[PDB]
């Protein structure tokens, strides 16, 4: 009772769903785009599932510095 | 009517949503916040700072999701997406467990923002404002553990990982750790907690079957409009139930909902006292009384002393893989081991 | 000199500007279209 | 022991008489 | 960047076709309130 | 005769926009080999 | 055990129980 | 405006959410994080 | 496959609820 | 495990559903379990306890 | 000393006894 | 009401109760202080974390 | 009538018995430093600050006396080292002492002003109520502030006229009192500098010097007045509990990480020298100093310090008592009567093994020996049977340099597993069990119990700043809400704005 | 101003004191 359009009045009205029957899948497409082309897997750095370790290596690559760290992970990335 | 009062009538105008003056504090934190648990959750791994996966990317479920605390060698870092640990890298920023501190700080601001929110509607509305005094009891539950605890610890490391399993290990942590069930601060908690509960249930209840029949149907919650001024419920019949069940009632209605708003904030308040207790390793660990007896005499068994063997059977199995900047290499004989397991 | 880590702090402190001023410039700006009738 | 059992028995069975005879008596009576 | 690009093609495929059913319908809510 | 870009349309897409591109990412998740 | 460990409870016990009592002969005499 | 029966939706919104929760829970036992 | 039974075994509940709701039966 | 566990979860709610079925349908023949009628109301009725 | 001291929860029944047969009592207003 | 000695030497200080400055008044010039005290601490705070690491300013003991 | 949580709100509308409880306060405050002091002069032994200093004893106020010159006492000893000494006037009994005669004055001014609350200086001459001036009141104190911060720092803590303060070297070894010059570039934000501290409150103090005058000669605005509700006090109570919160948030900070203000004589060692072993790395720093020298190994730990060593020892890390493990640090492990060296660990390869300290989580420990190489190579096992790298099996011998036992070696294994679970703790102390009944449980320093009633405080001072500001703004309320409140007030849309009655 | 401190809150309050000390009487004997 404030203003707005109701809720029962526009996912109802069918130019809601001319809109959204193709934004809804197309952000879903666009999600799945985002782990399916890679794109997840270097935006924020996790690991592939051959990105763990090194092949014959089998330590945790862990940081052990705070001003040396940037560096230090793209030392563990570069051993990949 | 300058653009400080014109600010002040579209924030605090009549929406769906209340946005406020405290909308500009809570709405992006409160969403940053929230919004990077979930983009920590999806799509950022744990295997630098913990060496663990947690995030849907990765394998993980919803239990073992988390946002992971950043490494030990960070300390307390704020861990700025600019600040010289990610140098202005977001692959980076995340791989060091700097949306932990997104999240842990924006989220510390945004329960600000939620709780000045809480006053401004109340002074708006006006009512008073002890939703806003109820919620001070999750904004130190928040404060004590996720900022207040790793900042007595040695890093943000030790604080607990925005996580339902990192939660999980948080807890089974502080039994191993800091005993912390035995920790008298801890009880009051849980006592508020489910005291809370309880009074929750039982309020609920007696409420609701103490009702006056105001309506001919057999569904009662029709038989209440908001505008009425009756009591929708027999306060008499319910303190007369409660005092020959019980033995007591409540036959102050004002002072059974201060007795609501007292008794979880009290319990959550106490936790807050010895989490920040728990921050400088002062536990109630020991009571040095039985542990005298019990060096000395090897029959006396109590639940106390088992419970103290646990604890050295989690802190010693769960800290190698814990704790993996420490570098604790336990070899398969220095592990604590009952007999046959 | 100006350190890395104190060019740091100031590009997130002119960036935090950024956000808070661009934002309340919006804020102003809504509100001077959306003026409460009195 | 040999005593106290069916002293425990007896006491019992009587607070459980008690009890099932009195909802026998007419519980559906006594309401307001 | 490719990847990028297709990540946000759907996207600017969603938000343009969104905004060509409410083109005349954002003109006509501008207007009442200026 | 209502609004369409109101506040309330900024709380329900700034949550239920990136909600979808989640979902979407999740699903995608769900067919990763090893 | 602690030797002050009774007299920190029965400070803790009676020293408000000697205040809720002082304050309820001071109210039941009105 | 009501042009559409709002269960029509609330039945395929909520058919949304079991498929995709059940395409999240057969996920559970496929691929990454099903321990095989 | 698996689930194009299970689509039209569940695509058709609601299709009972439709039919009656479009010829006004009596739901 | 799997017959135990779900034929306890099933005959606890079943307990809970007696207790909840038992109650009203002895407030149901007794006539209150709509509310209490307020002009009629029996601790107003029922004597002082202390 | 120590059981003898736990053995405050001898005035907690006492106050239990009490709360309960020698309240104020509610009064109908 | 005891007017006493003391009273009357410090009377002025306590002889202007309520008397408010116009309008928004020197705001402008407290926020701008407001201000600078959220850049001051957050650099103090920045520093003491050794977020803000600085020229010959070494966060540590030695 | 009151409430008993609201029997103080009868001063309120009370400004002379306002200063009264006050000053009742103050004197209850002031005879506790008089009274703690006295009772820590009781108590204190100062014949021994090197393995026995203050921060070992519970000694709770004796370090705040000792960080701004207070270091003799009448007795005739100093916490420097030195007995004899006429330190005048203001020894830590003189301190005390001058509490104590302050809590005397201050209650009879308590007494004065409570009787003669009714002063004409509180009543508002334009209505005859009893009122207060907040805003110039609050200008007149911040000069105040500002004098006592500016004299502080530019005359006592410079030392032109007064002591200084204690200042330490960076391992705490010969740290005593100076004067200490002001810090005016960047490196006086520096928390373990110094001369930020004399510099801060000459700085500080002028600009409250600067801003008292402000707040003196310039009214607040009325917008700012009423937003506040500046002519309440409640909201002079919420934000002073707001900033004493916040105040008590950095001095647990500043204790717990320590600064120049809590030097490591005085409070202890911090939690985080443990963490980065920040004392066995100066340790072995000296110690390879005169490795490449050509002192030997004996000759080249006979030469580190008691005092640098006792640093290095779990049992004055702060975060390894417990919250009812209480006393002293003595009770604990107990009186340290002297090191007893350092535990060289080497198996019957004679190859060096490495004890793993334990960190400040642990209340158990497992004595694990790792090499250089990091490899382990010994350990006290649990289960021994199907042990591997036992003490017994690998023959770890134990021999100790510098100390009581300089040139001695145990290659028995229980006399060399009982020092391996000694050296866990890192360096191995004699202790004194017998003074104080030391029951081996560890206790916290003053350092650590400080930043619990200070953080705890601090975050009960934080409900006590939402109360009172809720108080404060919500002051028409706290009876209740309008019988008279419509319920076209708090119904949607019949306002465009929430709480304006004009923009229905 | 005088101070009202009915029974319940006599016996809350000494019910709030005795379950505090019956709690930590078992930290302060430790
Ligand atoms: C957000 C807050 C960030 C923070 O807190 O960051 C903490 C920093 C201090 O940094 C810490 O400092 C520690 C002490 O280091 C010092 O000591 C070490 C050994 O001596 C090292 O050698 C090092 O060089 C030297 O700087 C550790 O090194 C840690 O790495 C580091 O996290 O202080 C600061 O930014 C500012 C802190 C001062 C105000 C305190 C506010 C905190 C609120 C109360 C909580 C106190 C804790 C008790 C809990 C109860
Ligand atoms: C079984 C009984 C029981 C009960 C009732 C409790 C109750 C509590 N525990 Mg305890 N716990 C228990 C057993 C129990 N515990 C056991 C056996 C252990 C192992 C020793 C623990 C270990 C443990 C730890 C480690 C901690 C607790 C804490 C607490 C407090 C939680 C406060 C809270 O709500 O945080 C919930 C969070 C908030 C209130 C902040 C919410 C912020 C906003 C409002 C949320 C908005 C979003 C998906 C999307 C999501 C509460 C008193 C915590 C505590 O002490 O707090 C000080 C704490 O850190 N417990
Ligand atoms: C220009 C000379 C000067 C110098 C060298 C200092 C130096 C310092 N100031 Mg000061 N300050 C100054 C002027 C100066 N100040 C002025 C003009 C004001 C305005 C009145 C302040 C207001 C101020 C405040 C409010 C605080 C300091 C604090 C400090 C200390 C910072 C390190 C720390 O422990 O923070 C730790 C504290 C924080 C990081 C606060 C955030 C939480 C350091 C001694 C801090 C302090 O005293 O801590 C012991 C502190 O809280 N200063
Ligand atoms: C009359 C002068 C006087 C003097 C010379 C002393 C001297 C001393 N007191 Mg005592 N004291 C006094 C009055 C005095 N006191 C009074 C009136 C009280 C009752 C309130 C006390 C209560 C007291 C206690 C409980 C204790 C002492 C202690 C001490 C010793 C250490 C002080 C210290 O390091 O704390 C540090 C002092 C401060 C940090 C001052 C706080 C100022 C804050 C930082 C200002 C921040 C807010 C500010 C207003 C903001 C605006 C600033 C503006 C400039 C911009 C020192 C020997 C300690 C002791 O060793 O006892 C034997 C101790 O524990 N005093
Ligand atoms: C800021 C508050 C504060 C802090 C941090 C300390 C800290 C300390 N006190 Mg002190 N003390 C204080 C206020 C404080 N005190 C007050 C207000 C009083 C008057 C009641 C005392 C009276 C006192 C005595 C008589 C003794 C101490 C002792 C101690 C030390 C041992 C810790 C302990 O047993 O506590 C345990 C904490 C709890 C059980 C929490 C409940 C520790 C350094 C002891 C000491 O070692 O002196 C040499 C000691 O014998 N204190
Ligand atoms: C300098 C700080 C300060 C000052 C001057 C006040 C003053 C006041 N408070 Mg506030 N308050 C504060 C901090 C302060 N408070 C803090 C830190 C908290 C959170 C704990 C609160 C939470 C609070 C609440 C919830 C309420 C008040 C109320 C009041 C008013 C009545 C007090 C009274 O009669 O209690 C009477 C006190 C007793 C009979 C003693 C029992 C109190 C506890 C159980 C023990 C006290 C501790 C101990 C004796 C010494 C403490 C040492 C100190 C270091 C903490 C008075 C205006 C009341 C109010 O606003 O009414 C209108 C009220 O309801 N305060
Ligand atoms: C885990 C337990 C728990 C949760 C999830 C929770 C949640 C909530 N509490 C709220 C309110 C309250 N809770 C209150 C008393 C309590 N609340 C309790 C415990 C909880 N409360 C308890 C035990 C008490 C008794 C004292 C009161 C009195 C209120 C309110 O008034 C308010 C309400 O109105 O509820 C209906 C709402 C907070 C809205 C807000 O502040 O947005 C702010 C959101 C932000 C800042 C983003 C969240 C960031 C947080 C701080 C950290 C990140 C967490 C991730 C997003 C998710 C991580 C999840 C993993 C840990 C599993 C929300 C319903
Ligand atoms: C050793 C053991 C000590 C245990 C321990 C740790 C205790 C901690 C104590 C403590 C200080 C805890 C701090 C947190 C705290 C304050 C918890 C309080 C828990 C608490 C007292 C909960 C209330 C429990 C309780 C008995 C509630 C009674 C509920 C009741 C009878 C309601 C009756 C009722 C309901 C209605 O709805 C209406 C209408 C009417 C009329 C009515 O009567
Ligand atoms: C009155 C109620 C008091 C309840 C709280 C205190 C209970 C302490 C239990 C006890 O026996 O402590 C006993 C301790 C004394 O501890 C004794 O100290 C002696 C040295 O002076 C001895 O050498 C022994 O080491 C030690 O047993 O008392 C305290 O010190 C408590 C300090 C209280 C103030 C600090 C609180 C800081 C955190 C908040
Ligand atoms: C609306 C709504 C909702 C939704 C829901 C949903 C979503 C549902 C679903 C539904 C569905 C989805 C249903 C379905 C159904 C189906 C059915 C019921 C089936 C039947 C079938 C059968 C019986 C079969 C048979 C057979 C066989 C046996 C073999 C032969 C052949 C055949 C196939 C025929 C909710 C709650 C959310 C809320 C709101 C309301
Ligand atoms: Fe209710």
């Amino acid at each position: 009772t404030t203003g707005e359009r109701p809720f029962s009045d526009i996912i109802t009205s069918v130019r809601y769903w001319v809109i959204h029957s193709i934004t809804i899948p197309a952000l879903f497409i666009a999600g799945w785009l985002f782990v399916s082309t890679g794109l997840a897997y270097d935006v924020f750095g996790t690991p592939r599932p051959d990105s763990y370790y090194a092949q014959e290596q089998r330590s945790i690559p862990l940081v052990t510095d705070r001003f040396e760290a940037k560096q230090q992970v793209e030392t563990f990335l570069e051993q990949l | 009517r300058g653009w400080f009062d014109i600010l002040d009538d579209w924030l605090k105008r009549d929406r769906f949503v209340f946005v406020g003056w405290s909308g500009i504090l809570l709405f992006p934190c409160a969403y940053l916040a929230l919004g990077g648990w979930l983009t920590g959750t999806t799509f950022v791994t744990s295997w630098y700072t913990h060496g663990l996966a947690s995030s849907y990317l990765e394998g993980c479920n919803f239990l073992t999701v988390a946002v992971s605390t950043p490494a030990n060698s960070m300390g307390h870092s704020l861990l700025l997406l600019w600040g010289p640990e990610a140098q202005g890298d977001f692959t980076r920023w995340c791989q060091l467990g700097g949306l932990w501190t997104f999240i842990a700080l924006h989220g510390a601001f945004g329960l600000i923002g939620f709780m000045l929110r809480q006053f401004e509607i109340a002074r708006l509305v006006g009512v008073r404002p002890y939703n806003a005094i109820a919620f001070s009891a999750p904004i130190a539950v928040f404060v004590s553990v996720f900022l207040i605890y790793p900042l007595g610890q040695s890093s943000w490391f030790f604080a607990p990982s925005f996580g339902v399993a990192a939660i999980f290990r948080f807890l089974l942590f502080f039994q191993g750790f800091h005993n912390w069930t035995l920790n008298p601060f801890h009880m009051m908690g849980v006592a508020g907690v489910l005291g809370g509960a309880l009074l929750c249930a039982i309020h609920g209840a007696t409420v609701e079957n103490t009702l006056f029949q105001d309506g001919e149907g057999a569904s009662t919650f029709r038989a209440f409009n908001p505008t009425q001024a009756e009591e929708t419920y027999s306060m008499v019949t319910a303190n007369r139930f409660w005092s020959q069940i019980f033995g007591i009632a409540f036959s102050n209605k004002r002072w059974l909902h201060f007795f609501m708003l007292f008794v979880p904030v009290t319990g959550l308040w106490m936790s807050a006292i010895g989490v920040v207790g728990l921050a400088l390793n002062l536990r109630s660990y020991d009571f040095i009384s039985q542990e005298i007896r019990a060096a000395e005499d090897p029959e006396f068994e109590t639940f106390y002393t088992k419970n103290l063997l646990l604890n050295e059977g989690i802190r010693a199995w769960m800290a190698p893989q814990d704790q993996p900047h420490e570098n604790f290499v336990f070899p398969e004989e220095v592990l604590p081991r009952g007999n046959a397991l | 000199t100006i350190t890395p880590s104190l060019k740091g702090f100031f590009i997130g402190l002119l960036s935090g500007a950024v956000v808070l001023g661009l934002t309340f410039a919006v804020l102003i700006a809504i509100s001077q279209i959306d003026k409460v009738q009195r | 022991m040999e005593t106290l059992k069916i002293t425990v028995y007896i006491v019992v069975t009587f607070f459980v008489l008690l009890f099932v005879f009195g909802f026998l008596s007419g519980d559906p009576a006594r309401n307001p | 960047d490719w990847r990028v690009l297709v990540v946000l093609l759907p996207v600017l495929l969603a938000a343009g076709w969104a905004v060509r059913n409410i083109l005349p319908y954002a003109v006509k809510q501008v207007q009442k309130l200026l | 005769s209502y609004p369409i870009f109101t506040v309330r349309w900024v709380a329900v897409h700034t949550l239920a926009v990136p909600t979808i591109f989640f979902l979407g990412a999740i699903a995608a998740m769900q067919f990763i080999q090893r | 055990v602690n030797q002050l460990g009774l007299i920190a409870t029965a400070l803790f016990v009676l020293v408000p129980s000697v205040f809720l009592i002082i304050l309820y002969v001071q109210t039941e005499s009105q | 405006g009501g042009r559409i029966p709002l269960w029509i939706v609330a039945t395929v919104a909520g058919m949304g959410v079991i498929v995709i929760v059940g395409l999240f829970f057969y996920g559970a036992y496929a691929g990454l994080g099903s321990s095989l | 496959a698996q689930l194009t039974m299970i689509a039209m075994i569940g695509i058709a509940g609601p299709m009972i609820i439709f039919l009656l709701a479009v010829r006004r039966g009596n739901l | 495990s799997w017959l135990a566990t779900s034929h306890f979860v099933l005959a606890f709610f079943f307990l809970v559903g007696h207790l909840w079925h038992a109650g009203r349908a002895r407030a149901a023949a007794a006539g209150f379990e709509k509310g209490i009628d307020r002009e009629s109301e029996p601790v107003l009725s029922m004597p002082s306890l202390d | 000393m120590e059981t003898i001291t736990y053995v405050i929860f001898a005035c907690i029944i006492a106050l239990f006894f009490f709360a309960i047969f020698f309240r104020e009592p509610p009064r109908i207003t | 009401a005891r007017r006493t000695w003391l009273g009357d030497i410090l009377r002025p200080l306590n002889s202007e109760y309520g008397k408010v400055a116009p309008g928004w008044g020197t705001t402008p010039l407290m926020a701008v202080f407001m201000g600078l005290f959220l850049v001051f601490l957050l650099i103090i705070l920045e520093i003491y974390n050794s977020t803000l690491i600085l020229d010959g300013v070494n966060v540590s003991w030695k | 009538g009151l409430p008993w949580y609201r029997v103080h709100t009868v001063l309120i509308n009370d400004p002379g018995r306002l200063i009264a409880a006050h000053l009742m306060h103050t004197a209850l405050v002031a005879g506790w430093a008089g009274s703690m002091a006295l009772y820590e002069l009781a108590t204190f032994d100062p014949s021994d600050p090197v393995l026995n200093p203050m921060w070992r004893q519970g000694m709770f106020v004796l370090p705040f006396m000792a960080r701004l010159g207070v270091t003799g006492s009448w007795s005739g000893w100093s916490i420097t080292g030195e007995t004899g000494i006429d330190p005048g006037f203001w020894s830590f009994e003189g301190v005390a002492l001058a509490h104590i005669v302050l809590s005397g004055l201050l209650f009879l001014a308590a007494c004065w002003h409570w009787v003669y609350w009714d002063l004409e200086l509180f009543r508002d001459p334009r209505t005859g109520e009893p009122a207060l001036d907040l805003p110039k009141m609050f200008g007149i104190h911040l000069f105040l502030a500002g004098l006592l911060c500016f004299g502080f720092g530019a005359f006592h803590l410079t030392g032109l006229f007064g002591p200084g303060m204690w200042v330490s070297d960076p391992y705490g070894l010969t740290g005593s009192v100076q004067p200490v010059a002001p810090e005016w570039g960047p490196d006086g934000f520096n928390p373990y500098n110094p001369g930020g501290v004399v510099a801060h409150h000459i700085a500080a103090g002028i600009v409250g010097i600067i801003a008292g005058l402000f707040h003196i000669l310039v009214r607040p605005p009325q917008r700012l007045y009423k937003a506040l509700r500046m002519g309440n006090i409640e909201t002079v109570l919420s934000s002073s509990i707001a900033a004493v919160f916040f105040a008590a948030f950095v001095v647990a900070g500043t204790m717990w990480y320590g600064s120049a203000t809590t030097p490591i004589e005085l409070f202890g060692p911090t939690r985080y020298q443990w963490d980065s072993s920040y004392f066995q790395q100066e340790i072995n720093r000296r110690v390879q100093a005169s490795l490449a020298s050509g002192a030997t190994l004996e000759e080249a730990w006979s030469a580190i310090p008691e005092k640098l060593a006792f640093y290095d020892y779990i049992g004055n890390n702060p975060a390894k008592g417990g919250l009812f493990r209480t006393g002293p640090m003595n009770k604990g492990d107990g009186i340290a009567q002297a090191w007893k060296g350092h535990a060289v660990f080497r198996n019957k390869e004679g190859e060096e093994l490495f004890v793993r300290r334990m960190p400040a989580f642990f209340e158990s420990f497992p004595v694990i020996l790792t090499d250089k190489n990091g490899v382990v190579k010994a350990d006290i096992p649990f289960r021994r049977a199907e042990s591997k790298y036992s003490f017994e099996q690998q023959g770890v011998t134990v021999s100790f340099y510098g100390g009581e036992l300089n040139g001695q070696t145990f290659t028995d294994p229980p006399t060399v597993k009982s020092y391996a679970r000694k050296a866990i703790f890192g360096e191995i102390f004699e202790f004194d069990t017998e003074t104080l009944n030391s029951d081996g449980i560890f206790r916290t320093s003053p350092r650590g119990w400080f930043t619990f009633a200070h953080a705890v405080f601090a975050l009960l001072f934080f409900f006590g700043h939402i109360w009172h500001g809720a108080r404060t703004l919500f002051r028409d309320v706290f009876s209740g809400i309008d019988p008279e409140l419509s319920p076209e007030q708090v119904e949607w849309g019949f306002y465009q704005k929430v709480g304006d009655v004009t923009t229905r | 101003q005088p101070v009202e401190l009915n029974r319940t809150s006599l016996y809350l309050g000494l019910l709030l004191i005795l379950v505090l000390a019956l709690l930590f009487s078992s930290y302060f004997f430790n």
